[PDB]
RNA sequence: UGUACAACGGGGUAUUGUAAGCAGUAGAGUAGCCUUGUUGUUACGAUCUGCUGAGAUUAAGCCUUUGUUGUCUGAUUUGU
RNA sequence: UCUAAGGGUCGG
RNA sequence: CGUGGAGGUCAGUGACGAAGCCUAGACCGUAAGGUCGGGUCGAACGGCCUCUAGUGCAGAUCUUGGUGGUAGUAGCAAAUAUUCAAAUGAGAACUUUGAAGACUGAAGUGGGGAAAGGUUCCACGUCAACAGCAGUUGGACGUGGGUUAGUCGAUCCUAAGA
């Protein structure tokens, strides 16, 4: 089927950015986060909130946080039906520390 | 140039290349029966000379603009 | 959707505008005399003084009715005076060449009044006369003859035919056909393609129209239509002694109307401000004389981008005559003694009527000919 | 140059009025061969040599 | 559809060398104000001590895992 | 964190 | 044997198709060559006796033009660096707007000028070519607009010198 969810995930960016050329770290974090959204909930169309871009790049090219707690909601596509009927919108969750947490279904009202 | 007529009491003319501020003021003063405050001129980049002729406050260029018959 | 689709109050507003149009028209006809004759009375009459007089009278008379009420009223069509072979829309600017009336000139006076957007249009044709005091009884004990008489009688009989035919249940095409038959009876021709419009509140140019003497292309592009109860029409008859193919002849257009269907962001401040001032006007058509230089430039950009529609001054061939009668009529259903039938109520009145005994033509409508049987019956 | 002589500016003006495409109606003339303005010039392709 | 796989989390293993915050009659002193000191208080003070071998990091080619969450038939060819 | 030394102006 | 042209002759061939070109189709000749069919084509051309030469190519690092293999190859790596979104558009890594991250760091990647250019300035439209990816962008293409002086220069003066 195709069922509209919205969970909350912590991504380990550290192990995914290990080794990366410094000028390419924040940029990879963008790509790597999409790759993650895709992996969870096979979406393929992954849009990143600008507040999350900001989160990602907040210490500049080189200093990406090691974990991000992300909010990823699979959603219905509208207009001139792009190949796939479904989305993932990814945004950041304001939390104290990204350490400790497990993936969570956010119940949607 | 039209704006100059509407807002600056100025008549704008292409004028002989061979003219001069005296010779221009005189001709304007006679072809149009108006008095003249000063003439500025320049040589346009297409090789003609354009003359800004400001009229004295006794005259309204817009009036005399559309007497001559343009607008 | 308007509630109410029609009301007594609307009929009143049409009738009152019609009374004004009729009165102003008659005043202008009385004020028409030769230039020499006007001179004997310490006045001068040109194609300008009469237009100015007409418009001022429309504003003064509309100013006196519905006083203290939040509304608009005034000119629906600026006074236009079109002489001899000139067809329509002559309303000169102060800077244009004026025209001075001559004894024997054929004159068409065309004007319109509105009250709260309800329009009463009228036009009338007559022949100019010297001052009665100088030639007492002479003009009267004489008749108009020749091509002037031919074209005036033809145009008035076309108006009479239309009064009888523009009624609920009839088709516009019937009117077009009758007009050709009447005009040809006098060896005259209705001017090709000219339109009579349905009127609505604020709308002088309804898309439902009667067309005169259409070319083959005009016949294809023009829509056949049936008249209905509660419709209003400004029936406009323009007939020529010549071929009937009116043309522009380099005369400056002075009458325009704003077209609210068209939009454009104008580039010049003068044009934008001119646009704004126009939209402050009640009637669709106005004359540039109501503004003169700063209007002339604003007009250019607005007309270019179709924000203003021109009413051009058209002419027939030199030496020919064009006659016109225009009247406004209110069509509606009359339920009397149990039966409902459409009846039309003309509101132009006295202003639109001509004195038939003034005109003597060699010709008349012929009913015996296979070609004009029925027309005589209609007209009687 | 900015402060430029009149002779130069004159030549400059002429050189600018010549700088246009072929007027399309020439192509309609009878027995016309000229398809395009073959003597056309550009400030970044060919200098004027004063 | 599993003694599955993955993302997280947990535990182990490592590295560094004691986090932030709070508290202290710890601190060379100086300077204010007072009831003028059996501990007078107020401001400032590197640093020191305690909670604290703490805190941070730890597979990206470390090990493990009774937890949480998710995934699980798209494409193309092939025959004696 | 302290100590000391190095100027100006105006009243006798 | 074959070619350009010339005198003579076949009252030569031809728009019912001349010349030319293509054709592991045919025939003549030791050969240079000649002849025929079919296809394509469109206006002129040939045999014989003579006359005449700017008369026959494989080469000359020959001349001019045109074309290959090389090869979708070498490459398109200096000047710290980009990212998210929306808008627009047939189309967006490259346009515009917003946000982020950065750089030039006043010895500037800032603000003006001299020589030199000559309209590149500004607006509207706009992408075939050009900007060694792209393009809706441009110093490009099309169409227009634009340079205002008694006081800023030239103009006057004299310099080396002419």
């Amino acid at each position: 089927l195709k069922d509209v969810v919205t969970r909350e995930y912590t991504i380990n960016l550290h192990k995914r950015l290990h080794g990366v050329s410094f000028k390419k770290r924040a940029p990879r974090a963008v790509k790597e986060i999409k790759k993650f959204a895709k992996l969870h909930m096979g979406t393929d169309d992954v849009r990143l909130a600008p507040e999350l871009n900001q989160a990602i790049w907040k210490r500049g090219v080189k200093g990406v946080e090691y974990r991000l707690r992300l909010r990823i909601s699979r959603k219905r596509n509208e207009e001139e039906d792009a190949k796939n009927p479904l989305f993932s919108y990814v945004e950041p969750v304001l939390v104290a520390s990204a350490k400790g947490l497990q993936t969570v279904v956010v119940e949607e009202d | 140039a039209m704006k100059k007529v509407e807002d600056g009491n100025i008549l704008v003319f292409q004028v002989s290349m061979k003219a001069n501020k005296y010779q221009i003021k005189k001709a304007v003063k006679e072809l149009y029966e108006v008095d003249v405050l000063k003439v500025n001129t320049l040589v346009r980049p297409n090789g003609t000379k354009k003359a800004y002729v400001r009229l004295t406050a006794d005259y309204d260029a817009l009036d005399i603009a559309n007497r001559i018959g343009y607008i | 959707k308007d509630k109410n689709i029609l009301q007594e109050s609307v009929l009143n507003k049409y009738r009152t505008a019609g009374q004004i149009a009729q009165t102003a028209l008659k005043y202008v006809t009385s004020l028409i005399n030769d230039s020499y004759h006007s001179k004997t009375t310490q006045r001068q009459l040109t194609v300008p003084e009469l237009c100015l007089l007409t418009d001022s009278f429309i504003l003064t008379r509309l100013e006196q009715y519905y006083k203290n009420k939040v509304n608009e009223r005034g000119i629906a069509i600026p006074t236009t005076i079109d002489i001899d072979q000139i067809s329509g829309g002559w309303c000169p600017e102060i800077d244009d060449v004026t025209g001075t009336l001559r004894p024997g000139d054929l004159v068409k006076i065309t004007l319109g009044v509105h009250i709260d957007g309800y329009t009463s249009e009228v036009s009338h044709t007559m022949v100019i006369y010297p001052v009665d005091e100088t030639k007492p009884i002479l003009q009267p004990t004489g008749p108009l003859l020749g091509g002037k008489a031919d074209a005036v009688a033809a145009a008035h009989i076309a108006m009479e035919t239309v009064v009888a035919l523009l009624s609920s249940g009839i088709t516009g095409q019937l009117i077009r056909t009758i007009v050709d038959t009447i005009a040809r009876s006098y060896n005259c021709g209705v001017v090709p393609g000219s339109r009579v419009r349905r009127i609505r509140r604020f709308l002088a140019g309804q898309n439902e129209g009667i067309v005169a003497e259409f070319t083959n292309v005009s016949a294809i592009p023009s829509d056949d239509f049936v008249v209905q109860s509660g419709e209003v029409y400004l029936i406009d008859l323009k007939m020529a002694s010549l071929e009937h193919k009116a043309g522009e002849l380099i005369a400056r257009p002075g009458a325009y109307v704003r077209d609210f269907a068209q939009t454009h962001i104008l580039k010049l401040k003068t044009s934008r401000q001119l646009l704004t001032k126009i939209d402050k006007q009640g009637v669709y058509p106005f004359k540039l004389s109501h503004l003169l230089k700063s209007f002339r430039l604003g007009m250019s950009e607005i007309s270019n981008n179709y924000l203003c529609v021109e009413s051009p001054i058209q002419i027939a061939r030199t030496s020919t005559l064009v006659a016109r009668e225009c009247n406004t009529i209110v069509l509606c259903d009359s339920s009397v003694s149990t039966t409902d039938r459409p009846e039309l109520l003309r509101l132009t009145g006295g202003s639109k009527t001509c004195q038939p005994s003034w005109i003597h033509s060699q010709h008349e409508l012929n009913p015996q000919d296979s070609i004009v049987q029925g027309i005589f019956q209609l007209a009687t | 140059a900015a402060q430029k002589s009149f002779r130069i500016k004159q030549k400059m003006a002429k050189a600018k009025k010549q700088n246009r495409p072929l007027p399309q109606w020439i192509r309609l003339r009878t027995n016309n061969t000229i398809r395009y303005n073959a003597k056309r010039r550009n400030w970044r392709r060919t200098k004027m040599n004063i």
